[PDB]
């Protein structure tokens, strides 16, 4: 109230750009920033934050409302108060990123918010951002595993693609979240789903060690021979094999359907990659 | 007589809740005394306080059916369409109590969306006759709204009417016969 005298109290451009109703809606209490939805236009779309931002996996996020922020760090109440607000804009709520605020509670667990924004606009499951994804995507290579189950409860399409033909299965496998893994394969996703360069869930899940995600998803169904062709996709399963006891390349020789033609064939793309 | 010898505190007053959560606002809206919610109202007390259920005034007066509270309400821009921890919006309650005159007055009076979701994916047709009140799913049908949308267990409405028995409900969306869902 006092500074609410004199000063403007949308300002901050300097080492973080925001206003203080990004901040007071960031770590909790509500009726400050009911004075300051009374105070301040009360959805602004800030700024690019320089030199060093907060928000941990958000390095810099140019244009977020308060409601991300409140749809962030979980604050409730506050996305209780900001849901019915004059500006809410749940719908397009636009970041030079790309994300919305259900992608914003899918970068933590937040659940109820997910609650509260799944039931205030439903439009939400099948929205997706810039780079294409949903928030399976994000609440898969993240690894918060009952996001993903009440994602699904709502209903959402699990085989969705990228703008690059990403599933999110590829990103939990990339990831390497393997309950993530094993909910989106028990209930959903089929491992045969290329990329637009040419690709499966095992080559991101041999590309990137993670074992025990590469024999669940080497147990499911998958084509060894357009497998063995990718270079890479060899050489990073010697490199796996190498670190875990060369268990990985029995597997990958014994689930294929002729393993005779697999462990020769394949040996010999070892010898001439030697 | 409570409400004279503070300049401003009032408010400091009627913003703090209860061991529930309650202001005020919500014991008098879930009571009624429809007078002493004009005068919190011009005293200016907050509407968008919620309890440990998630629930506004809207949802107390439309779950005891109170025309003029509601009215009052409205007035003081309360929220419509707001939803507690299952989901449930004021006309959901109202659907769920038997006050078809307050379902018109939503519906009506001030453009309430008819196939609100909760949380279990209802619609207050068949949350309406998860109760059985004949007269209110009557005047739901009467408004119009998807009859066979499923739930949460993929319930078209006269699955939730039939695990509570109420055999006049079937008889309404049987008689009537708008979906053919035998």
């Amino acid at each position: 109230d006092v500074l609410k005298s004199t000063n403007s109290l949308r300002i901050n451009s300097k080492k973080l750009g925001l206003t203080p109703l990004h901040v007071a809606a960031y770590y909790g209490q509500a009726d400050t920033v009911r004075e300051l939805l009374t105070s301040v236009p009360a959805t602004v779309k800030s700024e690019t934050p320089t030199g060093q931002s907060l928000f941990g996996d958000l390095g810099t996020e140019s244009g977020m409302t308060p409601l991300h922020l409140a749809a962030f760090s979980g604050n409730e109440n506050v996305v209780r108060l900001l849901l019915n607000s004059a500006g809410v804009q749940v719908d397009a709520a636009t970041i030079e990123n790309g994300y919305n605020p259900l992608h914003l509670a899918c970068f933590g667990g937040h659940m109820s918010v997910v609650g509260l924004l799944l039931s205030r606009s439903a439009e939400l499951l099948q929205s997706q951002d810039r780079n294409g994804r949903t928030g399976l995507h994000i609440a898969a290579m993240h690894g918060h595993i009952q996001m993903v189950e009440i994602l699904l409860g709502q209903g959402a399409e699990i085989n969705a693609t990228d703008r690059n033909g990403w599933t999110p299965l590829h990103c939990a496998a990339k990831a390497g979240h393997l309950e993530v893994v094993k909910l989106l394969c028990e209930a959903g996703a089929s491992p045969k789903s290329e990329t637009n360069y040419g690709c499966a869930a095992i080559w991101f899940a041999a590309s990137e060690g993670h074992n025990e995600v590469l024999r669940y998803l080497m147990n499911k169904e998958h084509d060894t021979y357009g497998l063995m062709e990718d270079k890479r996709f060899v050489y990073n399963l010697m490199v796996v094999s190498k670190n875990h006891n060369n268990k990985p390349i029995q597997e990958f020789v014994l689930v294929s359907p002729a393993p005779v033609d697999t462990a020769a064939k394949l040996s010999n793309i070892y010898i001439v990659l030697s | 007589m409570i409400s004279h010898m503070n300049p401003t505190d009032i408010q400091k007053a009627m913003n703090r809740q209860s061991s529930v959560g309650w202001t005020p606002l919500l014991i008098a809206c879930h009571r009624g005394h429809m007078e002493l919610v004009n005068n919190l109202l011009a005293n200016h007390a907050r509407v968008d306080v919620f309890d440990t259920e998630g629930r506004s005034a809207l949802h107390l007066a439309a779950e005891r059916g109170y025309l003029h509270v509601c009215d009052a309400l409205l007035t003081n821009k309360a929220f419509i369409n707001s939803k507690s921890r299952v989901g449930r919006t004021a006309l959901h309650l109202a659907a769920m109590n038997g006050f078809t005159h307050l379902v018109k007055f939503l519906i009506k009076d001030h453009n309430a969306v008819i196939d609100i979701l909760t949380l279990r994916k209802q619609t207050p047709l068949h949350l309406a006759a998860a109760s059985g009140q004949m007269e209110v799913c009557q005047l739901l049908l009467e408004l119009g709204a998807n009859i066979d949308a499923t739930d949460d267990l993929g319930q078209k409405p006269i699955h939730v009417a039939a695990q509570n028995n109420y055999s006049e409900v079937a008889k309404l969306f049987l008689q009537q016969h708008p979906s053919l869902v035998n």
